[PDB]
């Protein structure tokens, strides 16, 4: 039985996301919804009409940086 | 597009910096560099958590470091 | 001209010796935690076989066990590990109480120490002192 | 002697545990289990049929450096064996 | 470079324990390391009070920094 | 490297180790790496309530994150070579 | 600013820790990473002052603040 090695698990998928609502959890402990048109791949990445859940508030097109992000799941 | 593309973009125009921590700073965008790090002019300085804290208007220039970054929003 | 090394100063070098035995584990999080040692790395991320958690009391000298697994550790969370010694590991192991009480007792001990931690330190840097205490560092 | 006897190493063995079972713990405290699906040499990873706790999910990305310690499998370590 | 511009200064340099630190900016690095000459320390503005005072050069860690800004 | 090639010249020698706790554990000290990790050998905490099982312990070694400060006695080792060495270091 | 601090190597010096502490002692050495070594060094834990001596410590350049003159 073949034993596999590491394998871009999401920078493909990164692309497979893309032009719908996702949720993203930071460092620091906030999260933050909202339509994906960007991605690179450091992971930094582009959010439209973003809620930033805060422990909410709008936010327009914003950069969140891809090297605080923690978890990234669609809504 | 592209996020940094998007901060190129963005330079000379009145940028919001959100950190980790509940902690805004909004300016111009004098500038970054790779690890994001970002200059700012004329900066408010503000902590959040409803209520919110204005701590300082920094008169001049800023080198706000790129690892607390989280969030850039245009604006 | 060339200058020897007495030991093998490595974490590899550290940590081997204590494979395929039993060790202890603690997390930055305070977490107790038994096991043996299967594989590590450099960065010592560990792999442990029948870990068990092992919440203690020595202030009532009650103890607590659950039988964790096959857990994969990543490294950046243990403060320390040690190669244990079942010569001298059944003296000085107290009545045990059942674990769901433990996790129960120990989240609240554990809780009232976050909130009272942090006030009582959120009022240190307003004076000039240095008091950073998180919910993830209480070990 | 999944150690001398494979040089094995940690991050072997969560790649050889693709489509098993798998139980998260991130520095939150958030505990995640899920299907892994795929994983990377900085051992970040997708998962599958995920049930977030502290909401049911299909797919999620899991930074490497944000994981604890992750709970598997108790026969992982027989099947790594063969 | 802003640190060369910067250089000589009268600048604020902030921490993350939200220590504010404000000096005459003798020398900076890479790891973003900074020297200053006769700081003086508040909590989060200089308005908010004085804790205490250096007459003497000052050695901040860059890991603890946020930000470098100039008083003016 | 300086910090690293200190220690190898304190190998094999007593010494209390103040983590971030509070907590101190005294040792032999056994081994470092680059991190400065430290490894010991005759263990004795002074907290011994809180950790009743570092009594039966062989080994510890220590994320040297964990650590605040090292206690050692002066007649360890050269305050001038210290310095001197330190002087050399590009840093 | 690393050589500021080779500029008073050997002297008194005064670090502000992460920790609720603040340490005095001679300087034997440092490290980029501002790992310290201090002979003869006295410490003041807050709580509400409190003193601690060693004749030698080294301290974890993770908890350093800032270092200066006393
Ligand atoms: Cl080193
Ligand atoms: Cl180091």
């Amino acid at each position: 039985r073949k034993k596999f090695e590491g394998p871009r698990e999401a920078i493909l998928d990164l692309a497979k996301y893309k032009d719908s609502k996702i949720r993203v959890k930071l460092m620091g402990g906030k999260l933050v919804i909202g339509v994906l048109k960007g991605y690179d791949q450091l992971m930094n990445l582009v959010l439209d009409d973003t809620v930033e859940y805060m422990s909410a508030r709008k936010l327009g097109l914003t950069v969140i940086r891809g090297t605080i992000l923690v978890s990234l799941s669609s809504a | 597009i592209l996020p940094l593309e998007v901060i190129d973009k963005t330079i000379n125009q009145k940028v919001l910096i959100v950190l980790q921590s509940n902690r805004e700073f909004e300016g111009t965008l004098v500038g970054f560099d790779d690890f994001v790090n970002v200059i700012l002019e004329d900066a408010v300085e503000w902590l959040i958590d409803s209520r919110n804290e204005k701590v300082m208007q920094h008169h001049g220039r800023m080198l706000l470091s790129g690892n607390n970054i989280a969030i850039l929003v245009p604006g | 001209d060339l200058y020897l090394d007495q030991y093998n100063f490595t974490t590899t070098a550290a940590i081997v010796s204590s494979v395929d035995r039993k060790i202890f584990v603690l997390l930055r999080d305070g977490r107790m935690l038994f096991g043996v040692l299967r594989t590590f790395d450099q960065y010592a991320n560990l792999i442990l076989q029948d870990c068990v958690e092992r919440i203690y009391f020595s202030e009532e000298n009650k103890y607590a066990e659950e039988d964790r697994g096959i857990f994969m550790i990543r490294g950046e969370n243990v403060v320390m590990l040690g190669e244990v010694d079942i010569d001298k590991e059944d003296q000085p192991l107290m009545e045990r109480i059942p674990f769901k009480e433990a996790w129960l007792t120990k989240q609240k001990n554990d809780e009232k120490r976050f909130k009272e931690e942090t006030h009582k330190g959120k009022k240190m840097a307003r004076h000039g002192i240095v008091y950073d205490f998180h919910k993830s560092d209480m070990y | 002697n999944l150690y001398f006897q494979g040089s094995m190493l940690p991050l072997y063995l969560l790649t050889n545990a693709k489509g098993q079972q798998m139980q998260i713990e991130l520095k939150n405290g958030e505990i995640i289990q899920g299907i892994l699906t795929n994983v990377d040499n900085w051992m970040n990873l997708t998962l599958s049929n995920v049930t977030e706790y502290s909401v049911k999910l299909n797919e999620i990305y899991i930074r490497g450096t944000f994981i604890k310690f992750i709970k598997l499998q108790d026969n992982i370590i027989d099947k790594v064996k063969q | 470079e802003f640190l060369s511009d910067i250089i000589g200064k009268t600048v604020n340099v902030k921490l993350a324990s939200g220590l504010l630190y404000s000096g005459r900016l003798e020398s900076i690095d890479g790891f973003m390391n900074v020297a200053l000459s006769s700081a003086t320390e508040h909590y989060e503005s200089n308005n908010n009070k004085l804790l205490n005072k250096f007459n003497s050069d000052v050695f901040l860690r860059g890991t603890q920094v946020m930000y470098i800004s100039e008083q003016k | 490297m300086l910090f690293f090639s200190f220690f190898k010249t304190l190998v094999d020698q007593e010494v209390v180790v103040e983590l971030k706790n509070d907590i101190e554990i005294k040792g032999t000290l056994q081994s470092v790496d680059q991190f400065l990790n430290l490894k010991l050998d005759n263990i004795s905490s002074t907290d011994e309530k809180k950790y009743p099982h570092l009594g039966s312990v062989r080994n510890i070694f220590i994320r040297g994150s964990t650590v605040r400060y090292v206690y050692l006695n002066k007649n360890m080792v050269d305050t001038n070579l210290l310095q001197d060495a330190t002087r050399r270091e590009v840093m | 600013p690393l050589d500021l601090l080779k500029l008073n190597l050997d002297e008194r010096v005064y670090i502000k820790l992460r920790g609720a502490r603040t340490l005095v002692g001679t300087l034997q050495a440092f490290d980029s990473h501002s790992n310290i070594v201090l002979s003869d060094a006295v410490e003041t834990i807050y709580q509400s002052e409190s003193e601690r001596r060693s004749e030698m410590v080294f301290i974890r350049g993770d908890t350093v603040t800032l270092i200066s003159t006393p």
